[PDB]
């Protein structure tokens, strides 16, 4: 009942981060390099479709 | 006595550079938005002994 003559004011949050590196030796022809190219290729079909 | 050229002949560079971008977003906003703050129950009295 005491809610009745009182008043109550709340707030709670958090906020969670990470930042992470992974350094490659690469050439042209390295998986890391292939894997971007051939997501252009699929972001150039996307377009096209529609 | 042998002299230099005016010049030398350099090699010819071709460069071909593509730049692709796709944006996507939605918004929404649903609902019935009713009031959070209103008037409660009032009390006064007066009087005069003298």
């Amino acid at each position: 009942l005491g809610n009745l003559f009182k008043s109550t004011n709340f707030q709670s949050g958090n906020t969670d981060l990470v930042i992470l590196v992974t350094p490659r030796v690469v050439s042209a022809a390295s998986l890391e390099n292939i894997r971007q190219v051939s997501q252009a290729v699929e972001m150039k079909d996307e377009y096209r479709n529609t | 006595l042998a002299t230099p050229s005016p010049f030398d002949m350099e090699k010819m560079v071709w460069l071909d550079v593509n730049i692709l971008e796709i944006r996507k977003s939605v918004l929404e906003n649903f609902g019935v938005d009713w009031s959070k703050q209103i008037p409660g129950p009032f009390a006064a009295f007066g009087k005069d002994f003298v």
